[PDB]
């Protein structure tokens, strides 16, 4: 589409050579700054070489600006159950004289328990006492050593993905297109590097917008059912029992199995109870839908409406009413890249075909320009009021671009130049005025709003009172005289009618 | 007339987001024929609709379309678009009547002001307090003369 | 529904086996106890209670 | 910026990772970032700091 906000910060900053024989370049390094644009625009980066007449550009596409958060940590919390077993034995020797552990022996496994398995999981080798006598299984007045082992399992295999965060910095998406032809996408943050690709380190800057009631919120998501919910989650390994933050593990493959070597649990997550050689285990682990302040996919806490935007690396979004933020400018840095230049530009000449659009407004005024040349794309349009650059193709085609004008009757003479050849163009058409749209019920904002032009807000005597009388060069006086005569006649008629009405009201009461 | 409408034939609509030239919206109800509107008069001209969302059972869908929207349609009665727009004039017989009413009100105001301009005023009210202050000063001078005589 | 209690703070369910006599009285805790109330010399099993 | 002469206390560069990435973000501020940053012409108070 169209383009605006040219920079040209590091023109003529090359130290190349003959260039493979005819014309090539080596590298271009510098630094520039891109201002904020409306969602759905393009910011071109036109380079200038001392030898070549023109060069290619670098377009920046922004679609949505959502309110997301950072990623402090990542882990998986699996579901657990209560599984335990015991064994009833007799002393019968000196191994169970007084107690089971003499002073510190915790290995309560006599090569008979099922703990030496891959599906067992986490547990605690505990022990207790049992009953004795002829009915309890012994034949000696002495206590019996009865050990018990408990663990956790996961029959279903539900996997959860929690990512704690407490920053909530503004972010957006960028669809960058390299001058070579490659087009990729990435998600930059507000001050965090965006995995620089071939030297380009374009980042986004925000305004540090405050939050109303966003203090302890996370982005826990589900994998199987793809269910999302907003609820306060836990912190790193050092946690407290009573809320979210139960038995977790390291990786996703370590979430189906609750085995050791990767799973972390502090203490007091499964209880043990026994009355007579039973050793039953009860469950205290709470599910995800058990803590307070548990929201769902649609969330309208405060002025923010947290929706679920389909996007990679993040499924949390939200957009309040029109904010009209202060600034959202970017910062682009270069480290190394190559770009080929033709420098074989020939005679090219274009003209204007159509013109339409709004007044000085959001979408602007789109103007269709037709060109004809042999080179693929060598053009740079420059004029007063606004500057727009675009790319063309080989041969004769049609292209539509948008410019910014500050007059209803656009009748000027701009200069158009493609490559090394230059020419002149003219624009003639009628434009209209559109203000900021109003809010309607049933509609919700998706990403954000950038800005709305509401500066003048005053009727212009030039545009107004134009089609009422007419157009000419000496008929305006006659039209004004006729309108004045008609107004005086209607005034006399209305005065006569009012006098007749007052006369009728006065008498014949 | 209100906005765009999304039609689903495979299954119900779980969640989807639509995009416009300089606006964006998102709505979901769970039915087959769902309607999504952006604003009142926000899409005026030639624009392309880019809808992107995902249906149930983990299925995504992408579609593109360009709809013809009216350009010369204001439909305003008591907003700022009335005193600033005169080219289209969707409701003709209006500017003449407005100017005539303004001229009538101006002439009525002039006729009402001339009745007071030609014919209980400040020039009568001020001498009252002026002579009051003069009498106060005269009483002060009389008191001073009596004190001097004493 | 987690119903609260009025005056149930330290109560136990000590029961008798021979005469089947029940009574409600505050009892002791695990092995680490204090002398002065219930919680005298105990043992492990029932057969270890006769001796 | 090699060792044996360069001195730093702690917490001058952060680390973040989601899936085998280990990306690092920048927190170092430039000279034109702190408050009360003047220029070559300075007229703070009665003194006119020139160069
Ligand atoms: C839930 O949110 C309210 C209001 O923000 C807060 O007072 C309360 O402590 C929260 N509950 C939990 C368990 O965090
Ligand atoms: C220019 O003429 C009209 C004016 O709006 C437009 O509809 C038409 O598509 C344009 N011509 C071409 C060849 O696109
Ligand atoms: C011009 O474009 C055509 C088709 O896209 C391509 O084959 C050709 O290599 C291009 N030439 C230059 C100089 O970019
Ligand atoms: C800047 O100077 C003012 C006045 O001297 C002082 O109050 C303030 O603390 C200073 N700022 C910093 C960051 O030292």
């Amino acid at each position: 589409e169209s383009c605006d906000e040219m920079v040209h910060a590091d023109s003529k900053l090359v130290s190349c050579r003959q260039g493979s024989g005819n014309m090539k370049e080596c590298v271009t390094t510098g630094r520039a700054l891109l201002p904020a644009v409306n969602p759905g625009q393009e910011a071109c980066l036109h380079f200038t070489a001392p030898g070549s007449p023109d060069s290619k550009c670098l377009k920046i596409k922004v679609k949505r600006i959502n309110l997301k958060c950072k990623k402090s940590s990542s882990y998986f919390v699996p579901d657990a159950r209560s599984r335990c077993t015991s064994v009833r034995r007799c002393r019968w020797a000196g191994d169970c004289q007084s107690g089971c552990p003499p002073h510190s022996t915790s290995n309560s496994f006599s090569d008979d328990w099922a703990g030496k398995m891959d599906r067992a999981g986490l547990g605690f080798s505990g022990c207790s006492d049992g009953c004795g006598g002829a009915a309890c299984g012994c034949f000696n007045a002495a206590p019996s050593c009865i050990f018990w082992r408990k663990w956790v399992e996961n029959p279903h295999g539900i996997i959860w993905k929690v990512s704690p965060c407490a920053a909530w910095v503004p972010s957006a998406v960028i669809e960058l297109t390299m001058p070579s032809g490659e087009v990729r996408t990435f998600h930059p943050m507000s001050g965090i590097p965006t995995q620089v690709f071939k030297g380009v380190s374009v980042t986004y800057l925000g305004s540090d917008m405050e939050v109303s009631g966003l203090t302890d919120l996370c982005e826990i998501e589900e994998l199987k059912s793809k269910k999302l919910a907003l609820a306060p989650c836990n912190q790193a390994g050092m946690g407290v029992v009573g809320k979210v933050g139960e038995i977790q593990c390291s990786s996703e493959e370590s979430a189906r199995t609750i085995k050791k070597d990767g799973c972390i649990w502090n203490a007091d997550l499964v209880g043990i109870e026994l009355r007579v050689d039973d050793a039953v285990c009860y469950s205290k682990i709470t599910s995800v839908e058990a803590v307070a302040n548990y929201s769902a996919i649609p969330t309208t806490i405060g002025g923010l409406r947290f929706e679920r935007s389909h996007d990679s690396l993040g499924k949390i979004s939200g957009s309040p009413l029109d904010i009209t933020a202060i600034r959202g400018s970017f910062s682009v840095n270069y480290r190394g890249l190559r770009l080929s230049l033709s420098e074989i530009t020939a005679t090219c000449t274009g003209e204007v075909t159509n013109v339409s659009g709004c007044y000085s407004c959001m979408t602007g005024a789109k103007v269709s320009i037709k060109l004809h040349s042999s080179k693929n794309s060598t053009a740079h349009v420059r004029c007063k009021g606004d500057e727009t650059a675009f790319s063309v193709l080989e041969g004769v085609h049609s292209y539509t671009v948008s410019l910014s004008f500050d007059h209803a009757v656009v009748d000027e003479q701009c200069q158009l130049n493609c490559g090394g050849h230059e020419s002149q163009v003219t624009l003639k058409g009628n434009l209209i005025f559109l203000d900021v749209p109003k809010f309607v019920d049933g509609s919700y904002m998706q990403t954000y709003h950038s800005s709305v032009p509401t500066g003048a807000n005053i009727p212009s005597p030039t545009d107004w009172l134009n089609a009422l009388f007419g157009n000419g060069l000496s008929r305006w006086i006659l039209g004004v005289i006729g309108v004045l005569l008609g107004g005086l006649a209607l005034f006399f008629l209305i005065m006569s009618l009012f006098k007749l009405g007052t006369k009728q009201v006065f008498r014949s009461r | 007339n209100g906005g765009v409408r999304l039609i689903t034939l495979t299954s119900e609509l779980k969640s989807a987001t639509v995009c416009a030239s300089h606006f964006c919206s998102s709505a979901t109800s769970g039915k087959k024929s769902t309607e999504i509107q952006f604003h009142s008069g926000s899409l005026v001209g030639r624009t392309a609709i880019h809808v992107k969302g995902a249906l149930v059972d983990g299925t995504e869908f992408t579609f593109e379309g360009s709809c013809m929207f009216p350009d010369g349609c204001d439909a305003v009665d008591c907003t700022f678009c009335r005193e600033f727009l005169k080219n289209p004039q969707c409701y003709p017989a209006k500017k003449w009547l407005f100017i005539i009413i303004v001229i009538l009100l101006g002439y009525a105001g002039l006729m009402l002001l001339t009745n007071v301009l030609k014919a209980w005023g400040s020039w009568v009210i001020a001498p009252v307090k002026l002579i009051f202050a003069i009498i106060k000063k005269l009483m002060r001078t009389v008191s001073c003369l009596m004190g001097k005589l004493m």
